[PDB]
């Protein structure tokens, strides 16, 4: 199948962003989408094989390049504000009339770096309100001030995530809509039976993994380096 | 007026090697008739060809039944083809061809000369020269004094320049006489009166 | 060659009837595609057709080659939850498939019984900080955000209980200001006038 | 076979090794148009024809890959079997009657070209002549082998004798065809 990497990162305005795309299956052709809103996928670049590159409909401001017939990459050079998007890598045969898409690759381009902030996640025990009037126990659990929204949140029972009654919002939630940009904010529940909840053994977690920095990047303010890690909380 | 191609198959699985592929409209009367045929070549060698009138893919020699077989059994990539016929033939003649070739026209430029230095009574030879023009079918004869002859007259096939633009060289093999004047005549869908150069011997 | 999914966005009940409406325009013949987008991964095929004028359908849905009306709407009969997704028309007469803007389905389930009821919430971390919990409002009910600004409202949300049988909606609320009761937190959403206030 | 008129809507040529490609559209004979594979962009022999109508070099482009492909499976599929030569034979002729000093065109016309890679320069009293030369692409020819023309502006003179020196592997050396204005 088909693969990219980094899945997400983040970068500075003018900086140098590399996109790496790895297919299996023998395919020829190759594709860089840019999905936004209001204009949905986009084609930057394609390759009809090895040593081809081809202008999409958005060429502009990036770079293309096929060493080998399983890798193609895209290439940013003088990053800018402007190419902060999701990238979809896809691979598929000559005419492209059948093409495979990647898991995606969440791009953050700062004008700066003076924003990036890890999440701040706490869980919210159950109200005996509720677990009487419906027998039904609901943790409820907040990731907040991070930015930018790359985050992934993810419930824990007793060392185990599970997935049975879980609901996460669909998108961040804009702390500051008024500002040009502002941290997000994530809410996910959790619903189990009332008798279950009740028994302190049964342990309860939180996870949001959270995708900011790395090594290579120069902290000039404060607090501690925002880079990726996982931010959770439990509860029994 | 956007011109379509046909898509060549993938192939199933100090010396040269040369491939080639191509697609052939063959129009009988017009876009009346229509013959599609597509070739894959490896080495001078066809060895697989979808015919319009056999209506699929056919391994010309044992060296394509592979793909024939793998190309006729994917009912995507057979309709593909097969409906090029019309997606391509019939789409480039009555779109394109129709407001570019088929409607070109060149008109000739005829010219006549003698070989050798006029000598009265002295056998020599006078030559009509229709050079530049487009389509093919031209017709060419030698008016002497009002009547016109074959014998001693001979003209090279069609010469194609290359340039979209013909040409053919017809020699008359007479004696410049006295007073007689000599007049080549030529006929060319170029024009709608037979152009006709004259020289007074 | 160009797409043009005319619908922003799908919202309808669950067994209903999907149409999202999809228009074309090229100068060759080009093949149509509609593409499946679940939150979290990236697109796939859903249903395609490379000759004019004949329909293509997969796993419920269906779409037709309408060459007269250069259109490749998409309809869906039984729409289930489960098709909750972004939904891509691509069309291809060339070397490489353009896509449109995208729509958004949102297929919700069926509330058997309502209860509408709005509870409370402690963290373990320290106790002040609280959270108020819209859940159970029967799926029809619009869940508004905060008119006001230091008051934060997440979107409904249907959660699920599998080895139980059991689908109920939800929403929560908050807010980093110190007075906020949980009868505040809904006041310009057109809840259920039978709501379960406990205190 | 027969018919009024062929077009050749798409011809794609492929070569290894030195990795050659050629993509043209032919019609009657004579080349509508073939597109650059290194320029991606399409050139028509009529420029006023590529005002009329149009096309995506694309179309070429994506051939030549599959026929790419093809070649390095075919290759195999007769575990290597090599291209036999070919000898070309020239032929020079003018544009137009010539007339010493009217302005005229030396057309060098080269046949039987197999594999389709050769050398086609012009030669102005044995010197190699460059400027005003215009060579076009390969045409297809019925046994699969090729020819080509190649285009020498002029002034007719008797005090100049030109010749088309072709060179091709299947030569065993260089060949000429003299032309003169006598």
């Amino acid at each position: 199948a088909v693969t990219q990497s980094p899945r997400n990162k983040v970068a500075v305005t003018g900086g140098k962003v590399t996109l790496s795309c790895n297919q299996t299956n023998n395919h020829n052709n190759m594709y860089w989408y840019r999905q936004d809103t209001g204009h949905g996928l986009r084609l930057i670049h394609y390759s009809y094989g090895a040593g081809s590159t081809e202008k999409g409909d958005i060429p502009d401001g990036y770079k293309a390049s096929r060493p080998s017939q399983e890798n193609f990459s895209l290439i940013l050079e003088l990053a800018t504000p402007s190419q902060t998007s999701v990238y979809f890598c896809a691979s598929g045969d000559f005419w492209g009339d059948t093409l495979y898409f990647g898991a995606g690759t969440r791009l953050s381009v700062l004008e700066d770096l003076k924003n990036v902030f890890p999440p701040e996640v706490a869980v919210f025990e159950p109200s005996e309100a509720e677990i009487s009037h419906t027998q039904k126990a609901t943790l409820v659990c907040l990731a907040t001030g991070f930015y930018p929204d790359h985050v992934e949140l993810s419930w824990w029972v007793n060392g185990k995530e599970v997935h049975s009654g879980v609901c996460t919002d669909p998108q961040p939630l804009k702390e500051q809509p008024a500002l040009n940009d502002s941290r997000y904010a994530l809410s996910s529940r959790l619903r189990v039976s009332a008798t279950f909840w009740q028994n302190p053994r049964n342990h309860f977690r939180c996870q949001v993994q959270f995708y900011g920095l790395s090594e290579n990047d120069e902290w000039t303010q404060d607090r501690a380096k925002p880079v990726t890690q996982i931010v959770s909380a439990e509860a029994w | 007026f956007e011109a379509q191609k046909a898509k060549a198959n993938k192939a199933v699985d100090e010396r040269h090697f040369v491939y080639q592929f191509m697609g052939e409209c063959y129009f009988t009367n017009g876009t009346q008739r229509i013959r599609y045929v597509t070739r894959y070549i490896y080495n001078r060698e066809e060895y697989v060809r979808y015919d319009s009138d056999v209506g699929e893919h056919r391994a010309v020699t044992e060296l394509g039944r592979p793909d024939a077989e793998y190309w006729n059994s994917q009912p995507e990539i057979l309709e593909r083809t097969r409906a090029e016929l019309d997606t391509v033939c019939r789409h480039n003649y009555e779109g394109p061809e129709t407001h570019t070739s088929l409607r070109r026209l060149e008109q000739p430029n005829v010219v006549i000369s003698l070989s050798r230095t006029e000598a009265l009574n002295h056998h020599n030879t006078l030559v009509c020269s229709v050079t530049d023009f487009y389509p093919a079918k031209i017709k060419v004869r030698w008016f002497r004094n009002g009547q016109e002859e074959t014998v001693g007259v001979s003209s090279t096939q069609l010469i194609r320049n290359g340039d979209w633009t013909f040409q053919v060289l017809v020699m008359l093999e007479m004696t410049p006489r006295r007073g007689e004047v000599y007049t080549c005549h030529v006929e060319h869908p170029s024009l709608k009166s037979p152009i006709t150069v004259e020289w007074k011997a | 060659d160009s797409v043009t999914q005319m619908q922003g966005q799908v919202t309808l009940s669950e067994n209903d009837f999907l149409f999202i409406n999809c228009t074309y325009s090229t100068t060759g013949y080009p093949t149509l595609f509609w593409y499946v987008q679940y939150s979290g991964e990236g697109p796939q095929l859903l249903l395609q057709v490379t000759t004019a004028n004949n329909k293509g359908s997969s796993r419920g849905f269906e779409a037709t080659y309408d060459k007269g009306t250069t259109s490749f709407h998409l309809q869906k009969t039984s729409v289930q939850e489960i098709d909750s997704a972004v939904y891509y028309c691509a069309a291809n007469s060339g070397t490489y498939q353009r896509f449109g803007t995208g729509t958004k389905l949102q297929v919700v389930p069926n509330i058997q019984n309502p209860d509408p009821a709005v509870y409370q919430l402690r963290d373990s971390k320290s106790s002040d900080k609280s959270v108020c919990l819209f859940t159970d409002f029967d799926s029809q009910t619009n869940v508004s955000q905060s008119k006001d600004s230091d008051v934060y409202i997440t979107d409904k949300c249907v959660l699920d209980m599998r080895s139980m049988d059991f689908k109920s909606n939800s929403a929560v609320a908050w807010s980093n200001k110190s007075d906020f009761a949980c009868a505040n937190a809904f006041n310009n959403s057109i809840i259920p006038e039978d709501t379960f206030f406990p205190s | 076979i027969e018919a009024d008129h062929v077009g050749t809507y798409g011809i794609s040529v492929y070569q290894s090794p030195g990795d050659i490609g050629q993509y043209t559209f032919e019609f009657d004979g004579d080349e509508l148009f073939y597109v650059d594979l290194d320029k991606k962009e399409t050139v028509w022999m009529l420029p006023e024809f590529g005002q009329l109508a149009s096309f995506d070099p694309q179309g070429g482009l994506q051939n030549i890959a599959v026929v790419k492909h093809n070649l390095g499976v075919l290759t195999k599929r007769s575990n290597s079997t090599p291209a036999t030569n070919e000898a070309p034979q020239a032929t020079v002729f003018p544009k137009s009657p010539v007339l010493l000093g009217q302005p005229n065109t030396l057309i060098c016309f080269v046949d039987n070209i197999f594999p389709p890679v050769i050398n086609i320069t012009w030669l102005r009293n044995s010197k190699s002549v460059a400027d005003g030369v215009y060579e076009t692409s390969f045409f297809v020819n019925r046994d699969y082998s090729f020819h080509k023309l190649s285009y020498l502006t002029f002034i007719p003179s008797d005090d100049d004798i030109y010749d088309c020196k072709v060179e091709h592997w299947g030569l065993e050396e260089p060949v000429l065809k003299h032309w003169e204005p006598e």
